[PDB]
RNA sequence: GGACUUAAUGUCACGGUACCCAAUUUUCUGCCCCGGA
């Protein structure tokens, strides 16, 4: 009669449940599901405190299981004392059934006994069972037991027996995933307890018969698991979160007062992102500020809150709290803002919710069976251990739910869904891989390796006998936690509108991912008679070595390439459980000490443990060669980009101190060696854009993108890319820059602005800048990526994928943003030499068929032959006597034609046209294209402070012309030709002479205002070039230098290729609308002349004491240079293409104006068309073809017919009419402004300049009397005559109206 | 106001269009979805100031939603219960509101009563009987008795009269109602006036009309439930209603779905059990004439064979049917769409050649097996051709199943070393069925044909041991043949050639002396045979032997396959492709334990590939019941090659088929062979 | 020491992967003359 004291310690998170009596337990479902967990009871009424009291019946069950296993491993003997089989059956009559009934199998042997066990004598097995005692099914004395187990109580070490449930446990949700579809169902939830602080329990065991102590002591040491974790048995506040919620509500109300409710989500994300920057960003005032203005800006940090700005309010909040820390403060503020916004705002309509199904504790009558199993005599049992590491090759993600819905002890309806999706961590902020996910992945791989298996059933009256379950009932794993504790990153995703190719409103959602390069421990144990070969195949499949990737997919979001791991540093050992059982029991199976086994030398191993040498190789296993290896294929390729690339990041532009408008994307990479995050980021392209491009290409190819919904759809797009009913069959990864070290300066600064249509000057507060990567035609960018394809694809889906690849290779889908002005154009693609041979064969054969170039029958210069009569005023004056005016106005309207039946982007219409145009660009006068980024590009500001000086635009040292200027120059001409609205117009401005009636926008006609909605219609200019709510159908690219004589070298003083210009200031409108009753005259155009020759010789006495710093200096290109650029179009009607071709080259004697210095005569250019290709997306996929002029002339004729039809007069008939453009009045007036009077040697050199001031100007000569005090007064020139003169072409201004 | 009214009118137009039985199930879902979207859009704004009509429409829409969800896995889904609960919760606040009208409350009580009736039908714990009775009485008190224009009040009245509430005052109006059908009138005549003549008269018409309705209809379930309720009261008319319903179902089932298909409603086992029990009870009565007793015992076997003729697969397996050229395009799609349309129709409107059992050759005896789950007893019907007589007997099977489970559990762990449980299983078979060794039941020296049932398909009935000191085996006196169902027998004349074909596909050459014999034909693929070569036999050979592995599908028997040097050949592919095996003996080495999945219950109906071979003209298949070594198979192949007309039982007798007392492994290795098929 | 807190000839919960579907992008030429009191 001796009493022993035992202790139980855990090494993993265990599970907990609430306590109910035996009768009351039947009402609940979680209580019946968790009968093998730890228990929890409340201490008080409406309380949050309690205790944990693991019972003695569970310990007795585990101990007797261990006793049975030990007796079976020795043929029913222990230390030479034989034992019988026992008893595990009770009759329904003459008694009552016990509380828990058995369902698994029972191990049996040969009894080899002479005496039947009875009350007077018994074997140790029957003594350990409570078989022949005075104690039965009803507890009476607590002294009648020959062996007794008590409850085990948690060791509250410090104090405060009032222990809260929220301080020990936490809630989590687990689900069950269908093998075939890949989608889960019928989830369930549980509780998990902290094993580092609360992991020890203490109890007592009483034995009153010394005949079974030797077996009981070994059985206590042979127990491995309890309550869902590995174990060992040894014989001895409101103020914070509430106040932050009040502050968040105040901030939200202040934002709502100004109608800015949509910025709350952006503010929440930006505040959460501050956890990676430290408190110095808010203490030292490092947040970015406005670009030019500091008040009335477009920023968000300068929005008034209760009379103060937002940055200051955040500073005071941080100074007020200062206790929880920086990370917790930022996280909680962001969470409160997000929750308030989500509740306030109240698409993807859902009718029903999700289902929570618990495995029912099945009960029946007459359904209990006893199934004994007797292992053979002489067989041996072993035990194998595997140790290694798991390395992340991609950013990973393990999903959890919102922390406000996982509080233990706590929780008409409409369905609302979250869009935040945090990641799983532990209490010390370290990344975690749970046991359940790893077990699920292992089961999924074993079923694939076997070739068959079962869908898991939860009733379970008879346990399954399939191939997978038999091996799964012998495997034990362990939990894994890393050594890294830094905050994660957030990734954004959106959805596009297939009809207008714009962002759908209200589709933003984000997620948190972990870094790539982290490592985790790995432990696996197998106990049996033979080591299986399917498990060896799985282990070799999960391992990487010398030209092999790791193929372990864990977690979620496998479609976008998240969560692929690899296994390394593998060692395998072996226990012998027949001859070395005592050493196994003494060492406790080395549980909790596997970390020391990974680094242990072979000469320090404990007795009984030896290395394993018969582990098979990769090529000797029949599985993994017909079941696992051909599961997924790999395609890898490189992309060449010869233009600036900008994939914008929207939160970094708000948190970084660089004060920049648009920057590129980059990510963080963890370095295993030296154990730190690398100190430099890596630029890349996200896998979601990579996936979306393919999806859109295939959808437009097949026509599935124009459907309404895909609820129960089975189209090609839904089969290849999946839907909400089945997972995808293709997985994408990132595209990474690989040649970024070759560039001296990887990023470039570029500026843009919008030009008004009436005044001709730049628009106020409309300038913006970007920071793209510096790509150039002779120095492109290299990006490398890959994707995976599942086996079983049909013969048509492969062709669709290859067609999408070919379409991407041909430059039909630019990467990033701003693709309509030349950003992110693809120049080529190279395929790796390890991809399947049939893929390359299809790429080569199914390549877009070779066009047959015509044998120069009509393949010369496409010349538009049309001569304009010109103006008679300068033709009759061959002695150059008259003086003209630098600009005039064009008046038409007011009748704008709008169309409500716009053309969509979601399909290739068969009767519409798509193709590409190539053209050149000659120059007729010197051209200036400044590089604004450097205000001191010539190094002349040191001697002359304040003197701005630039140089010609270039990338990496190559002269180029940006595509924005070409697009704007063409768009202005197209608007003027077809009588469209004023796209860019200064709305609110007032006039004063030497108060007026209205503003400038009020005097403009209502029909000329810019188009603002798709419901009213679109004018031809907005319908072709696009608007805010509609994407344009034309794209322009950059132009590169080809040849030409030289710069404009002139023999002066400072760099010979420069030229100091004159003054250039402030277009003023109160000269064409003099007295409060006149409408605006219209669009402004400049003339063609050679007034730049006068300034080249007036230099030097231009520099000397005339302008201190008002003027600038820049590099000037000469005349005779040639450039080349491209134009793209799609889904254009024939008259639109005809008009585009006509306005791109109006014929002979007509040219364009471009660049800086137009009123002085700089920038006269002439464009000629070189070729024209067209494709059509039909069933046979017709190839690229080169059109003749027999079609070009018809296109131009159709455009002319459309123009004369819009003319409105039926007197001018429609048919096959030779195009004479000077018949239409407004076109006749337009083509006179663009007339070049010196194209051929017919000099007729005019004289154009602005009038000088009154009498004492610098460059005024006595005589002509061409000053502003004469033609500026209503005595020699009436206002109406003035307006008529300035709204008319030549017939000059010098005498007057000659 | 007007906006709410206009939106409500549009929603009601959509709902009324969806209530039309002329619509298809595909468009009904979309229409209901649009209506629910409109109602939820209205509610999200006018949450509290909403009228009762909108709530009534929402409840009606959710009631409609609950109908379109079909079971997938033999269990009632949770989405149906969730939709019903949401509809009830939506109508509860409209009931609780203080409007004060009459028609509003009447319609709300109607919809709540029907929702609660459905919810109680599919779930009893969440909605008890007393609650339903109280709700129905309260709804009746409000005046929901317009039997002339609506059917839901008729349903309420029938449900009330099922519970025992008296309805004498409305009986004349209920009978006068035109919309009522024959089952409702029979229930009214039975439960109210305790009258039986009119009940029989209308029940006969209902059973006759059931002959043309697919089994997806709820009328079948209602009729079987009514028969069960009549039986539970110790009534008299059930013993004829069950027989009439069985006849109607047997006539209806012959619709030729891939020649063998079934829908699996939840019943169709209780109905057959009740019909079998009724026929047995009316046969046990004493009559001087023996012809009536012979006819009744014959009808017992007829019912057994009608039940065992086909198997049923679940809806989720029917949606994932692999595609083919002829049968898949037409028959599967037609059957599935017809079943779905029949299922959704009852919730909107209320309106070769089979051989004879006695055509056996002289000298044969046929034994039929039936496992009656209702009464928990087994059965065995025997027909003797030489005397033209019928007999039957009963036994208990609740311990043979436990012994079988022990044998299976030990075998799946220690294949050859579990031979000590096979002897126990055979002795238990011999003890449980003592009539196998009786001269009055089975005359000695005659051939015996076995037609087993659910879990008896896997018992080695030919290796029984008599319950005495040194009893003999069953195979030492008789010769045995097996057949999954009597309908699989067919006439056959052996106009066969004398060509022997071999097919083999193994990882290693376990058979080396074989494939070197000079008796094989000219179209053997002795190494690396593929599935395309099995379809190229056209001369109707004499003996075809295929050596390969097996692969079982645990859910769909059509996807079971043989592992050849290709993607494989499946159960459906053999039926669709192979056409040149008429009259040829087939020897298989596929160890049936790999062709069919293990069992975790009393009943299973998983057909093997031997049935597929028998359905395309093969005369017999020989294989092993469990896994043995290659030497035994090689010896069997040589012994069959030496001559082909020898009997298997002599071979099993002379090669240690009776050494279970001395060397159990020899018994284990020797009794694993059996022959499937019936020679004519 | 006892209780909150077990029942004893019978506990496969290591019997269940929080999984599935969405392109941070559409529109804009770094252009330029007449008055201040
Ligand atoms: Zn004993
Ligand atoms: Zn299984
Ligand atoms: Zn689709
Ligand atoms: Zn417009």
């Amino acid at each position: 009669d001796m009493n022993i004291t035992v202790e139980l310690t855990f090494f993993e998170p265990y599970r907990l449940v609430e306590w109910f009596d035996w009768d009351a337990r039947k009402k609940s479902h979680s209580a019946m599901r968790g009968q093998a967990f730890a228990q929890w009871t409340w201490k008080g009424k409406g309380r949050t405190a309690g205790k944990s009291f693991i019972t003695g019946t569970l310990v007795r069950s585990a101990v007797i299981k261990a006793v049975e296993e030990l007796l079976s491993l020795n043929n029913g003997k222990w230390e030479g004392v034989p034992c019988c089989n026992g008893s595990f059956q009770t009759d329904e009559s003459k008694g009552k059934k016990p509380s828990f009934l058995r369902k698994r199998h029972t191990l049996q042997w040969q009894a080899n006994n002479k005496n039947i066990c009875d009350k007077e004598e018994a074997c140790p097995f029957c003594i350990l069972l409570g078989r022949f005692d005075n104690a039965g099914k009803v507890h009476e004395r607590n002294k009648d037991y020959d062996i007794h187990f008590s409850n085990f109580d948690l060791d509250h070490k410090q104090e405060k027996n009032d222990l809260r449930l929220v301080d020990i446990a936490s809630g989590r949700i687990l689900n069950r995933v269908d093998f075939d579809t890949g989608k889960a169902k019928d989830y369930f939830r549980t509780w998990e307890a902290d094993y580092e602080t609360y992991g020890t329990y203490t109890g007592r065991i009483t034995l009153r018969n010394e005949h079974a102590k030797k077996l009981l002591l070994a059985s206590l040491g042979f127990v491995d698991k309890l309550c869902g974790a590995l174990c060992r048995i040894e014989v001895i506040s409101e103020d914070h979160n509430d106040e932050l919620r009040k502050q968040a509500e105040v901030i939200v109300e202040a934002f709502k007062q100004n109608d800015k409710l949509e910025k709350i989500r952006i503010l929440a994300d930006a505040i959460r992102t501050l956890r990676l920057h430290g408190e110095g960003v808010i203490e030292k005032d490092e947040l970015p500020d406005g670009k030019e203005e500091r008040d009335k800006g477009h920023h968000l940090w300068d929005i008034k809150v209760q009379g103060t700005a937002l940055r200051t309010k955040l500073k005071e909040l941080w100074q007020s709290n200062k206790d929880i820390g920086w990370r917790k403060f930022t996280e909680m503020l962001g969470s409160n803002l997000y929750l308030i916004y989500k509740k306030e705002t109240g698409t993807r309509f859902r009718i029903l919710g999700d289902t929570e199904y618990y495995s029912k504790a099945h009960d029946s009558e007459g359904s209990d069976l006893f199934i004994p199993v007797t292992p053979p005599e002489g067989i041996e049992t072993k035990e194998w251990i595997i140790v290694g590491r798991l390395k992340a090759a991609t950013p990973f993600y393990f999903g959890v739910q919102q922390p406000s819905d996982s509080i233990p002890g706590k929780e008409s309806l409409v369905i609302n869904e979250h869009t935040s999706f945090n990641i799983l961590l532990d209490k010390e902020n370290r990344y975690r891989i749970p046991r359940s996910a790893l077990r699920g992945a292992l089961r999924r791989d074993l079923r694939t390796a076997f070739g068959s298996g079962c869908n898991v059933s939860l009733g379970g009256q008879i346990l399954c006998n399939c191939k997978v379950c038999i091996e799964m009932r012998r495997i034990t794993l362990k939990d894994s936690v890393s050594d890294f504790s830094e905050p994660p990153e957030i990734r954004y995703r959106i959805a596009k509108n297939p009809g207008t190719a714009t962002v759908e409103d209200g589709s933003l959602f984000d997620i948190e991912v972990g870094p790539e390069g982290l490592t985790f421990p790995f432990v696996l144990r197998y106990r049996g008679h033979k080591f299986p070969e399917q498990l060896s195949s799985v282990i070799r499949y999960w391992e990487e070595n010398d030209g092999k990737n790791g193929m372990a997919w864990l977690g979620g979001l496998d479609s976008t390439g998240k969560g692929r791991f690899a296994l390394k540093d593998i060692k395998i050992f072996e226990w012998d459980l027949n001859q070395k059982i005592n050493e196994y029991i003494k060492e406790r199976g080395m549980r909790g000490k596997e970390k020391e086994l990974l680094e242990m030398g072979e000469s320090s191993l404990p007795d009984g443990l030896i290395p394993y040498k018969f582990f098979e190789e990769r090529e000797c296993l029949f599985p993994y060669k017909e079941n696992l290896k051909p599961q997924w294929s790999e395609v890898q390729y490189t992309i060449e980009v010869g233009s600036p690339l900008l994939t914008a990041d929207t939160i970094s532009a708000l948190t970084e101190p660089g004060n920049r408008d648009a920057i590129a994307y980059k990510k963080r990479v963890y370095n295993d060696g030296n154990n730190a995050i690398e100190p430099e980021p890596r630029f890349a392209v996200k896998s979601e854009t990579h996936r979306g491009i393919f999806r859109t290409a295939v959808g437009r190819r097949t026509g599935d993108l124009g459907k309404e919904d895909h609820e129960d759809c089975t189209c090609d797009m839904c089969i290849i890319f999946g839907n909400e009913h089945e997972s995808s069959k293709i997985r994408f990864e990132d595209l990474e820059l690989i040649n970024g070290n070759e560039f001296e300066k990887l990023e470039k600064h570029i500026d843009h602005v919008a030009i008004d249509r009436f005044t001709g000057g730049a628009l106020d507060k409309a300038k913006f800048d970007t920071y793209p990567l510096a790509g150039s035609p002779k120095k492109p960018l290299k990006l490398k990526g890959r994707f995976w394809i599942k086996k079983g694809f049909s013969g048509d889906h492969k062709l669709l994928i290859t067609t999408a690849l070919s379409d991407i290779r041909d430059g039909l889908y630019p990467l990033g943003s701003k693709g309509g002005v030349g950003y992110g154009w693809v120049a080529g693609i190279s395929i790796d030499d390890n991809v399947p041979d049939d893929f390359k064969e299809m790429i080569n054969k199914t390549e877009m068929p070779l066009p047959e170039e015509v044998e120069e029958s009509n393949n010369g210069p496409i010349n538009n032959d049309y001569v304009h009569p010109g103006h008679q005023s300068p033709k009759q004056d061959h002695k150059n006597k008259n003086i003209y005016y630098p600009h005039y106005f064009l008046d038409s309207g007011s009748k704008v034609y709008r169309e409500k039946d716009i053309i969509t982007h979601e399909e290739f219409t068969e009767e519409l046209l798509s193709g590409k145009i190539n053209c050149k660009l000659e120059t007729l006068t010197p051209l200036i294209i400044p590089d604004t980024s450097d205000e001191n590009g010539l190094k002349l500001q040191g001697n002359k402070p304040g003197h701005k000086n630039y140089k010609f635009f270039n990338i990496n040292g190559e002269l180029m012309i940006p595509g924005s200027e070409l697009r704007g120059m063409l768009r202005t001409h197209f608007e003027a030709l077809t009588k469209s609205c004023f796209a860019i117009f200064g709305e609110d401005s007032t006039l004063s002479w030497r108060c007026a009636s209205k503003t400038l926008g009020g005097k403009l006609d209502k029909a000329l205002h810019p188009c603002t909605g798709l419901s009213d219609g679109l004018c031809p200019g907005c319908h072709l070039f696009g608007t805010t709510d509609y994407k344009g159908r034309v794209k322009f690219g950059f132009a590169k230098y080809e040849n030409g004589p030289e710069w404009l070298i002139t023999r002066g003083n400072n760099p010979e290729r420069s030229l100091t210009l004159g003054v250039l200031e402030s277009p003023r409108p109160a000269f064409s609308i003099p007295d409060d009753e006149s409408e605006i005259p219209g669009r402004k155009f400049y003339l063609h002349h050679n007034g730049w020759r006068i300034i080249r010789q007036k230099q030097l006495e231009i520099r000397e004491t005339v302008q201190p710093e008002r003027n600038v200096t820049t590099e000037v290109m000469d005349k005779g240079n040639v450039f080349s650029f491209d134009v793209r179009f799609e889904n254009l009607r024939e008259w639109e293409l005809g008009l585009l071709l006509q306005s791109l080259d109006p014929g002979k004697n007509i040219a364009h104006k471009l660049g800086k210095g137009k009123p002085y005569g700089f920038g006269s250019v002439k464009i000629k068309i070189d070729s024209l290709h067209t494709f059509k997306i039909n069933s046979n996929n017709d190839k690229i073809k080169r059109v003749p002029q027999s079609d070009i002339r018809e296109y131009i004729n159709k455009g002319y017919q459309k123009l004369i039809e819009w003319s409105g007069n039926n007197s001018i008939q429609k048919g096959n009419v030779l195009p004479q453009w000077h018949v239409i009045p407004h076109i006749d007036k337009l083509y006179k402004l663009l007339w070049v009077p010196f194209l051929n040697d017919s000099k007729l050199e005019p004289d154009v300049r602005y009038p000088v001031l009154n009498e004492e100007s610098k460059g005024y000569i006595e005589g002509s009397d061409y000053t502003y005090k004469k033609l500026g007064d209503k005595d020699n020139l009436p206002y109406k005559t003035r307006v008529k003169g300035l709204t008319t072409p030549w017939s000059p201004w010098n005498p007057f109206q000659v | 106001p007007t906006r709410e009214d206009i939106d409500r009118k549009e929603a009601e137009r959509l709902l009324d269009e969806a209530f039309n039985p002329r619509t298809k199930p595909v468009d009904r879902k979309k229409i209901i979805n649009s209506a629910l979207k409109i109602l939820i859009g209205l509610y999200k704004e006018k949450k509290d100031d909403l009228t009762s009509a909108s709530f009534i429409s929402i409840a009606r829409a959710y009631y409609l939603v609950s109908i379109t969800i079909l079971p997938k896995g033999t269990t009632i889904p949770e989405k149906k219960k969730e939709a019903l609960r949401k509809g009830i919760e939506f109508i509860d606040r409209a009931i609780n509101k203080f409007n004060g009208s009459i028609l509003d409350s009447q319609r709300a009580f109607r919809i709540k009563s029907v929702l609660s009736i459905e919810f109680n039908r599919i779930d009893r714990e969440k909605c008890d009987n007393i609650k339903l009775k109280n709700l129905l009485n309260e709804a009746v008190d409000k005046g929901c008795t317009d039997f002339d224009t609506y059917e839901w009040d008729i349903q309420i009245a029938i449900r009330l009269c099922e519970l025992g509430v008296d309805m004498e005052g409305h009986f004349d109006n209920l009978i006068k109602s035109n919309k009522a059908n024959d089952l409702q009138k029979a229930k009214a005549y039975y439960f109210i006036k305790k009258d039986d003549h009119k009940a029989k008269e209308h029940m006969d018409k209902c059973t006759a009309s059931l002959k043309y309705t697919p089994c997806s209809h709820r009328l079948w379930d209602e009729t079987v439930g009514f028969i069960e309720r009549l039986k539970g009261d110790s009534s008299t008319l059930w013993r004829d209603f069950a027989i009439k319903t069985y006849r109607s179902c047997r006539v209806q089932e012959k619709e030729t779905g891939t020649l063998r298909l079934r829908w699996y409603w939840s019943r169709h086992r209780v109905l057959y059990d009740m019909a079998f029990l009724a026929v047995k009870e009316q046969a046990d009565d004493e009559e001087p004439d023996v012809n009536v007793k012979q006819a009744k015992i014959k009808k017992l076997a007829e019912i057994s064979d009608s039940l065992k003729s086909r198997f049923s697969l679940r809806l989720s397996d029917m949606e994932k049917m692999p595609k083919s050229d002829d049968e898949s395009n037409h028959e599967f799609k037609k059957f599935l769409d017809k079943c779905v349309t029949a299922y959704q129709d009852g919730y909107v409107i209320n309106r070769a050649k089979l051989l004879e059992l006695t055509q056996v050759p002289e000298g044969w005896v046929v034994v039929h097996f039936y496992l009656n789950k209702l009464e928990g007893m087994g059965n065995a019907i025997v027909f003797d051709k030489c005397a033209n007589s019928w007999q039957y007997k009963e036994f208990q099977y609740k311990e043979l199943f436990e012994v079988f489970l022990t044998w299976q559990a030990n075998y799946n762990l220690y294949k050859e070393n579990a031979a000590e449980h096979l002897v126990t299983l055979c002795k238990k078979i011999g003890e449980t069925m003592p009539f196998l060794f009786c001269d009055n039941f089975i005359p000695n020296g005659k051939d015996v044909l076995f037609v087993p049932h659910d879990f008896l398909h896997r018992l080695p009935l030919h290796g029984s041991i008599e319950n005495k000191t040194n009893g003999k085996l069953f195979l030492e006196n008789h010769s045995c043949c097996y057949l999954p169902a009597w309908s699989f027998a067919s006439e056959k004349e052996a106009s066969t050639s004398d060509e022997y074909v071999l097919l083999k596909n193994f990882d290693q050459g376990h058979f080396e002396t074989l494939q070197n014999n000079q008796i094989w034909g000219t179209q053997s693929v002795k190494d690396g045979a593929s599935s395309d070569d099995l379809e190229n036999i056209r001369n109707n050979p004499r003996l075809l032997t295929i050596l390969c592995h097996g692969e079982a599908n645990m859910s769909n028997p059509f996807r079971s396959m043989l592992k050849l040097a290709n993607g494989g050949i499946t159960y459906l592919e053999i039926l669709n492709s192979v056409k040149g095996l008429k009259g040829s003996q087939v020897i298989l080495g596929a160890c049936e334990t790999d062709l069919v999945p293990p069992l975790s219950d009393v009943m299973d109906e998983h057909y093997s590939v031997a049935t597929a071979l028998l359905l395309i003209g093969a005369a017999g298949v020989v294989g092993t019941m469990w896994k043995v070594r290659s030497n035994k198979t090689k010896s069997l192949i040589e012994w069959k090659l030496e001559n082909i007309e020898y009997k298997l039982n002599e071979w099993q007798k002379e090669t240690g088929g009776a050494a279970y007392k001395d060397h159990p492994p020899t018994f284990y290795r020797s009794i694993a062979f059996r022959s499937i098929g019936f020679p004519l």
